């Protein structure tokens, strides 16, 4: 789990 | 000790090709997205493109200004990243760094938050496209347009223009004069050869004591050039 | 020519408070987060805030962010001379590549010493140069602080930005800063017009300087 906060991601 | 190490670069013709080499030391290599970024003289950073980790594809991304022409690939095993170049335009000249992406991780009462960045950054190495090569400068002098006038102060000079690579050393008459003297940092012209000036302040109502002889050296091509800088006497 | 736009440079005394502005579009800062990084001279990026308004541990709250709408801004409270550095932001497009963007860059200057406008001056190109079938006019900018200028030529009063090269400035010995453009013509063009000049703008103030065919 987890957010991911950036270019390219989920 | 995290560090990330390129190396590669170098002079290429338009239209030539080159391999940048970038080596992580440090930390674990094949958790990592790593991104290639790149900066010409007096410009701002551009983004290049990624390759993603094996864990998430590997796959890779490029910036639309390169894609078709650049490949980004990485080696875990080695703890290396790749760069190849094809078809290289002057535009390309720039400084080439290697960067990894980070992240920050935030605990949330729920959901764990990671806000990721451009972490580790190496050097950078040099790429320079341009069809330039080793040339000695030209010298010409430089006198005001308006004839000088007593009181006050003079400026003369010498204008040192199309030589490659860097650098040229200029001192005033064998450096027996230092003072009032200002060598500027040269300026990279679109044909790949640089230019740059040197000029002495001296007492207007001084002209016409004595001479001033600029000494010019371009080692890299081994050339020396003195040149005699006269200017109008005030009326 | 930055994806995102940031003045050149900002300065104030210690103590102070400063802004800087980072602009861009809805593809980018509108969308996205905005970044924020510190750079000091032979030194690599290291991130200053992150998520637009975070900051990660070692950085003190006299260093803020925000966004609102396409742009973004850095906010730097009770000045430090250690603070002097370039400062960037930094985000991501949401087109098909995904790539990370950035601002071309703010000189942070901590006033150090009073401000000095720049000495200029202004050469035509000389008989030697203009028989070897070119011509150079030669704008020297020095003793200037802080360190940034903006350099624009005219000729017969009118703009022009065709063959002009202008080196970033750099710090002197007596660490004022020093820069120099050049303007490029054919000998045919320099004869053509009546005068030419350089015009260097530096905290608000112009400095000029003028050469006339004629008279050379």
């Amino acid at each position: 789990k987890g957010v991911r906060i950036g270019p390219g991601q989920a | 000790e995290v560090q990330l190490v390129e190396s590669g670069g170098g002079l290429v013709k338009p239209g030539g090709s080159l391999r940048l080499t970038c080596v992580a030391s440090g930390f674990t290599f094949s958790d990592v997205w790593l991104n290639w970024v790149r900066q010409a003289p007096g410009k701002g950073l551009e983004w290049v493109g990624r390759i993603k980790s094996r864990t998430d594809g590997g796959t890779t991304d490029y910036a639309a200004s390169v894609k078709g022409r650049f490949t980004i690939s990485r080696d875990d095993s080695k703890n290396t990243l790749y760069l190849q170049m094809n078809s290289l335009k002057t535009e390309d000249t720039a400084v080439y760094s290697c960067t990894t992406d980070g992240f920050i991780m935030i605990r949330g009462v729920s959901e764990d938050y990671y806000y990721y960045y451009m972490d580790v950054w190496g050097k950078g190495t040099t790429v320079t496209v341009s069809s330039a090569s080793t040339k000695g400068p030209s010298v010409f002098p430089l006198a005001p347009c308006s004839r000088s006038t007593s009181g006050g102060t003079a400026a003369l000079g010498c204008l040192v223009k199309d030589y490659f690579p860097e650098p040229v050393t200029v001192s005033w008459n064998s450096g027996a004069l230092t003072s009032g003297v200002h060598t500027f940092p040269a300026v990279l012209q679109s044909s790949g050869l640089y230019s740059l000036s040197s000029v002495v302040t001296v007492p207007s109502s001084s002209l016409g004591t004595q001479t001033y002889t600029c000494n010019v050296n371009h080692k890299p091509s081994n050339t020396k050039v003195d040149k005699r800088v006269e200017l109008k006497t005030p009326t | 020519q930055s994806v995102l736009t940031q003045p050149p440079s900002v300065s104030a005394a210690p103590g102070q408070k400063v802004t800087i502005s980072c602009s861009g579009s809805s593809s980018n800062i509108g969308n996205n987060y905005v970044l924020w990084y510190q750079q000091f001279p032979g030194t690599a990026p290291k991130l200053l805030i992150y998520g637009n308004n975070k900051r990660p541990s070692g950085i003190p709250d006299r260093f803020s962010g925000s966004k609102s709408g396409t742009s973004a801004t850095l906010g730097i409270t009770g000045l430090q001379t250690g603070d002097e550095a370039d400062y960037f932001c930094a985000t991501w497009d949401s087109g098909l590549s995904a790539d990370w963007v950035f601002g071309g860059g703010t000189k942070l200057t901590v006033l150090s010493q009073p401000k000095a406008a720049p000495s200029v001056t202004l050469f035509p190109p000389s008989s030697e140069e203009l028989q070897a079938n070119k011509a150079t006019l030669v704008c020297l900018i020095s003793d200037f602080y802080p360190g940034a200028v903006t350099v624009a030529w005219k000729a017969d009063s009118s703009p022009v930005k065709a063959g002009v090269e202008t080196t970033t400035p750099s710090k002197q010995s007596n660490n004022k800063y020093a820069a120099s453009s050049y303007l490029s013509l054919t000998p045919e063009q320099w004869k053509s017009h009546r005068s030419y000049s350089c015009q260097v703008t530096h905290e608000g103030s112009t400095v000029e300087k003028t050469v006339a065919p004629t008279e050379c």
